């Protein structure tokens, strides 16, 4: 980073891959239940 | 381009293999003098803005984000586009209601004590979740219910916009060295002047008069029966840059006189070294960032979206005209998603998300614009052109013994150049001339033939109210609302306009192709 | 008019006859907004160079000869001409070869131990002989073989020098107020600036570009399709009137900066009282003047005719082609007698005797001229607008409240559109434009449907190399010799040119009224 | 005139009569030579 930064749990490529990972779920969550609706 | 399929992703497939196909005529194509001309005459179009915009916006954010973060953000996302885009005419950038925005953010975050950086990265997360959902769905395909009317009142506008800024800088250089009896003669020069400057303000409106009228000259002549025609037509082309070197020459061959020249950053390095690094972590750099901001991030997010989507589809609606002569195509939902994606991964290294810019872009294309025997021939469409753009952009910080010789004053010049001619194809300004002619020297053309002087008249007034709405919107601090204020003229096309005006009429002033119903 | 009628003083009485009865439509056709524009015009055309002229005659005569003195000869010459002359749009005023040769014999006078006024008085009694003389055997229809071949190479020519003396007169200024980065801020004023000032040449730049601009705008609105037809008419009418009025009130309201404004003398005063009163003696002031010197002054009396001669009666050709619809006849016998005799006389008061000049008269010709719907449709023919420039010119000592806030950089821009807009008509500028252009574009003419282009552009190289030859005798101190050059060109038509084109080429080229043979 | 100036037997209105009369037996001269002339 930059000076001093506050040390996380998660570095910036785990932080980010996991709020990737999430986005995708709901994604596919919300392309799912589109496929689900219109159909029945 | 416009219509829906009912298939996830279907806009977004359609506009891969409507353009993608082209792509080997989209190289070669740029093999041609007239392209190469457009390369320098844009280079310098989107080289000020980044500069300008990039001071303002490290003024602003306390160097955050500032001059080598907008470059560099420019130059990424202009290569990528330009390689992956379905329209590679436009050109993204940054815009003044992205700088509003960035101001309305850092504010917000200065009174609750946020990280400004990293809550721009929650933005730019959201910002790719609500583009994927928006392109999965097709929503891309509304751009059809934008007509004329709103293109045009959107385009004027902003062309309006430039000319002003573009005036204000000028009467700005006037304000700082005014004409005076004396001056002080020993007068800091570091960082900038300290103190007004004999015959700097009208040294640098002389060069901005001189670029203008050089520029328009030009193009008169590539116009006219002078020369050798391959001869006008090259010299013609390379109008803006001929004009931009002679006014850099006299500027140049005048030693003591002081204008102000273009500055690029130092090196490839972050605004603010303190502040932050090239990535930034989305739980904090100093403070760990609250997590009921994650989530609220979305609204910001949500305006952000529709700045950037509204400016950029109404500038590729206007660039791709019928009447431009483009016969290659655009993808409205790959080109909103390469943007609006883009943007929300530039936010991961504090970097500025773009837009489409409609001057520029406009600009370009008109550039690339090949003129029959009056009449629109073709456009030399290619991704060259933006490509190399966006080069000339990213190697600007090491091109600065070339561009500190350049003042702003010529490109003032150019920018002026730059917005009177954006206004050619607009009926709404040609419209507006006609309040100032007598009927009988209206031409013939489907919306006077057809409708009634004053009927014309008086819709042409309509489009004036609204324009004077918007620039009123534009001047108070709720100018992040104009996109909202903007869509209002859809139901006023849609709804009001067939109360006072029969179809036949709405068809000839308000023609998708310029029809005559 | 150019005929001979054998008969003693006849040409003189055809004069008389042929414009005498239009006198009350001379009058009552200056009823017209276009007249007054042409006054007002015109006004400034005239005494702007009285005014430099006189200044420059006073500084190489020793004030002998100044600025009051050339004003009121203009004034009571052109109230005489205006009231009397058979061309009453000819603009009678002083002229740079008539300054050249007062310089001349100032330089012989003071040689010889003359006294210079005196010898002045003597030259102008062998002036009136001359011309009557002259007038009495009608000598003036010796006119009629300078054909337009010679016409246009000195209209050119004049047109040129006028041109190259108005940007002179700015590069001037620029070398007086270069551009520095420090100036001494406590500069003494008075008479005039004695150092360099800051903004000073860069104002004046401006001031002359803008008075330029907006002359040649409102120029181009009075064709345009722009307000209704009236109002556009006389807005176009009032356009150089107009733009001196913008410019100076642009500059009235820049206080700080200075910019040299027009200074007329204090009084109707001679300029040297020690040296002379009003009246002359021919005898000698100081002195006895010398008889040799009687009967010498004959030949700088031959050498003045001569100027006088070819400068006004090539005027007179030029202003009354056929083609500028003049439809009232021109006295070429009667015009000849008025400026050269009323010369003569004011030698007897130590005043200039005149010339009717190119570019003032041209100008005046074409602000009277009404276009057609292009075409000239016809030209306000009548005696008003010159006699009111001519009372103008003689109260502008009384008017100095007004005249000392005119900077002269306005009527540098104004200078600038008179001797652009001078070149219309000549067939010679407008062939030296096809050089430039394919023979595809060359416009539909008999001197290029029925002559080669290759011939026709050696036709106008011929030409070309008699300016260049006529420029080259200009900038040398045998100058004076100008008008037996210019002579030079009628047996260059007539001997030579036969010898290389033939018969219906020369017909095509050189028409007395643009005719295909 | 101004200042101290020569005096002379002749007034300014008296010389530049008798010069004007000079220039008019001058140009009678020879209106009549030309009159007898181009008829013998
Ligand atoms: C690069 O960035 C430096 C600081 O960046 C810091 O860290 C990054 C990650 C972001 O979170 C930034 O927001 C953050 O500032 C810049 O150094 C800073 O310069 C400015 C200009 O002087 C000052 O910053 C702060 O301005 C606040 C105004 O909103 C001020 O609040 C004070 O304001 C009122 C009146 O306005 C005062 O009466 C109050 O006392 C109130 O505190 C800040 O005040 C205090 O802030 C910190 C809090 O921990 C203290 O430690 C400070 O000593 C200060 O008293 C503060 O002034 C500071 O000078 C400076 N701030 C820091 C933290 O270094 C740097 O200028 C920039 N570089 C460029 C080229 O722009
Ligand atoms: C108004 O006019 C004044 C004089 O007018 C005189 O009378 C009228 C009727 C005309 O005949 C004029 O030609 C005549 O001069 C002006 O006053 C004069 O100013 C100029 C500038 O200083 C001077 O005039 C003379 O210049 C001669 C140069 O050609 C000079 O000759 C001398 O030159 C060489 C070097 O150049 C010297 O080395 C020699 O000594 C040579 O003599 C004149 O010299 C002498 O002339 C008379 C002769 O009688 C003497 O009496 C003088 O004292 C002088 O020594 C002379 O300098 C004079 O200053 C002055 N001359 C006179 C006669 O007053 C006045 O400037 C003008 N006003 C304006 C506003 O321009
Ligand atoms: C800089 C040139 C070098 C000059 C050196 C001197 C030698 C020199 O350069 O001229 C010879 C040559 C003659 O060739 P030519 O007249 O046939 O050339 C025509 C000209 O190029 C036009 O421009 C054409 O139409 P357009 O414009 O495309 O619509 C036309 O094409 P098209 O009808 O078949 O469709 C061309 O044929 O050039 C000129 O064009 C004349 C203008 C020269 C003017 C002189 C230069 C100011
Ligand atoms: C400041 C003026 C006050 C305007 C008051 C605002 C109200 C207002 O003035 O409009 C109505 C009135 C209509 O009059 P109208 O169109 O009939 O007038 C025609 C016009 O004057 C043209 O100029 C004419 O041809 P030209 O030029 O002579 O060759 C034509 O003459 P011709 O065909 O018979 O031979 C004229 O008939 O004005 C206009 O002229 C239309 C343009 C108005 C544009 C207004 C923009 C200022
Ligand atoms: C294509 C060519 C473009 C044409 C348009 C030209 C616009 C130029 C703007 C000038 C006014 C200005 O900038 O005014 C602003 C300034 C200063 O104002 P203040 O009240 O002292 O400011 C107060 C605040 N201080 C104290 C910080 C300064 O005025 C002046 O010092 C007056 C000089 C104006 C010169 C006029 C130039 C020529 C104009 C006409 C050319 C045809
Ligand atoms: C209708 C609009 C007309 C357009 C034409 C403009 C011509 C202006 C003449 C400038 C040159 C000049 O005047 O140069 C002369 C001067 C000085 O020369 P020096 O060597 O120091 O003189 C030596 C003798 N001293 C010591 C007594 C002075 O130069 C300069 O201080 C350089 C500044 C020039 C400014 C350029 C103005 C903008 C030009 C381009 C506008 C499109
Ligand atoms: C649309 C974008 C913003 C993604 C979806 C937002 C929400 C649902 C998700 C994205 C990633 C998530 C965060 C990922 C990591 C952690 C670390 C954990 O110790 C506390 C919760 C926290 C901080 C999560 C909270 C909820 C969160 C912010
Ligand atoms: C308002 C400003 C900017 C423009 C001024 C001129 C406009 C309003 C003028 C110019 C020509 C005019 C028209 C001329 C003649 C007629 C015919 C009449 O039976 C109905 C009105 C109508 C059709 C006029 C309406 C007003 C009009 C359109
Ligand atoms: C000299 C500079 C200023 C102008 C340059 C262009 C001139 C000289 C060019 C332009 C067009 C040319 C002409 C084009 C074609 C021909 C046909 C040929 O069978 C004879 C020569 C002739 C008639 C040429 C002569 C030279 C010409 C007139
Ligand atoms: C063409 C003009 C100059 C007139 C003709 C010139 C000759 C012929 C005439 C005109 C008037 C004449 C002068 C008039 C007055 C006198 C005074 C006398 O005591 C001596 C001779 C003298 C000085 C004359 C000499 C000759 C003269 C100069």
């Amino acid at each position: 980073g930059e000076r001093v930064q506050l040390a996380h749990h998660f570095s910036e490529p785990e932080i980010t891959l996991i709020i990737f990972g999430v986005m995708a779920g709901v994604i596919g969550t919300i392309l799912l239940i589109s496929y689900g609706i219109r159909r029945l | 381009p416009l219509q829906q399929t009912g298939q996830l992703f279907g806009g977004l497939v359609r506009d891969i293999r409507r353009r993608y196909p082209y792509y080997l005529s989209d190289i070669t194509d740029a093999f041609s003098p007239q392209v190469l001309a457009a390369v320098i005459f844009i280079y310098f179009a989107a080289l000020s803005p980044a500069i300008t915009f990039g001071g303002l916006l490290g003024e602003k954010t306390r160097n955050q984000m500032g001059v080598s973060e907008l470059l560099i953000s420019t130059a990424v996302q202009g290569i990528l586009f330009a390689l992956l885009g379905a329209q590679p005419l436009l050109v993204v950038g940054f815009s003044g209601p992205l700088l509003v925005f960035e101001e309305a953010f850092f504010s917000f975050c200065e009174t609750n004590g946020l990280e400004y950086i990293v809550g721009r990265v929650w933005i730019g997360f959201w910002l790719i979740l609500l583009v994927v959902l928006v392109v999965a769905f097709e929503g891309s395909f509304l751009v059809r219910f934008i007509s004329r009317y709103t293109q045009e009142i959107f385009s004027f506008l902003i062309s309006l916009i430039f000319i002003y800024e573009t005036f204000s800088k000028l009467i700005k250089i006037f304000q700082d060295h005014p004409l005076q009896k004396t001056y002080n003669y020993n007068v800091l020069m570091v960082p900038k002047p300290q103190g007004p400057l004999p015959n700097t303000a009208l040294l640098s409106l002389v060069l901005m008069a001189g670029t203008f009228f050089f520029a328009m000259m030009l193009r008169k002549f590539k116009n006219s029966s002078y020369f050798p025609g391959k001869l006008r037509r090259v010299i013609g082309d390379f109008g803006v840059p001929i004009s931009i070197l002679i006014m850099v020459l006299v500027d140049f061959f005048i030693q003591d006189t002081y204008t102000q020249k273009l500055s690029v950053p130092d090196g490839f390095k972050v605004s603010n070294s303190s502040a932050r690094g090239w990535v930034i972590h989305p739980l904090g750099l100093r403070s760990e960032f609250p997590i009921w901001m994650m989530f609220a991030s979305a609204l910001p997010a949500l305006l952000v979206f529709i700045l950037i989507f509204l400016e950029s589809q109404i500038t590729t609606l206007i660039v791709s005209k019928p009447e431009r002569k483009m016969v290659k195509g655009s993808g409205f939902h790959l080109d909103l998603l390469l943007v609006v994606g883009m943007g929300g991964v530039a936010a991961l290294f504090g970097m500025p998300w773009l837009s489409a810019t409609t001057v520029r872009s406009v600009t370009h294309a008109n550039a690339l614009t090949v003129m029959g025997k009056a009449q629109i021939q073709e456009v030399k469409e290619q991704r060259i052109s933006g490509l190399l753009v966006a080069v000339l952009v990213g190697l600007s910080i090491l091109m600065e013994p070339i561009l500190s010789r350049i003042p702003l004053a010529v490109l003032f010049g150019i920018f002026l150049y730059m917005g009177v001619t954006s206004l050619s194809g607009i009926q709404l300004f040609d419209r507006i001339l006609l309040l100032f002619k007598p009927p009988k020297y209206h031409p013939d053309v489907p919306y006077v033939k057809r409708v009634k002087t004053w009927r014309m008249h008086l819709f042409t007034g309509i489009q004036i109210i609204c324009l004077a709405v918007l620039w009123v919107v534009k001047s108070t601090p709720a100018s992040l609302a104009l996109p909202f204020v903007l869509i209002l003229t859809v139901p006023l096309r849609r709804v009001l306009l067939p109360l006072i005006f029969r179809n036949v009429e709405l068809q000839c002033l308000d023609a998708d192709d310029a029809k005559a119903t």
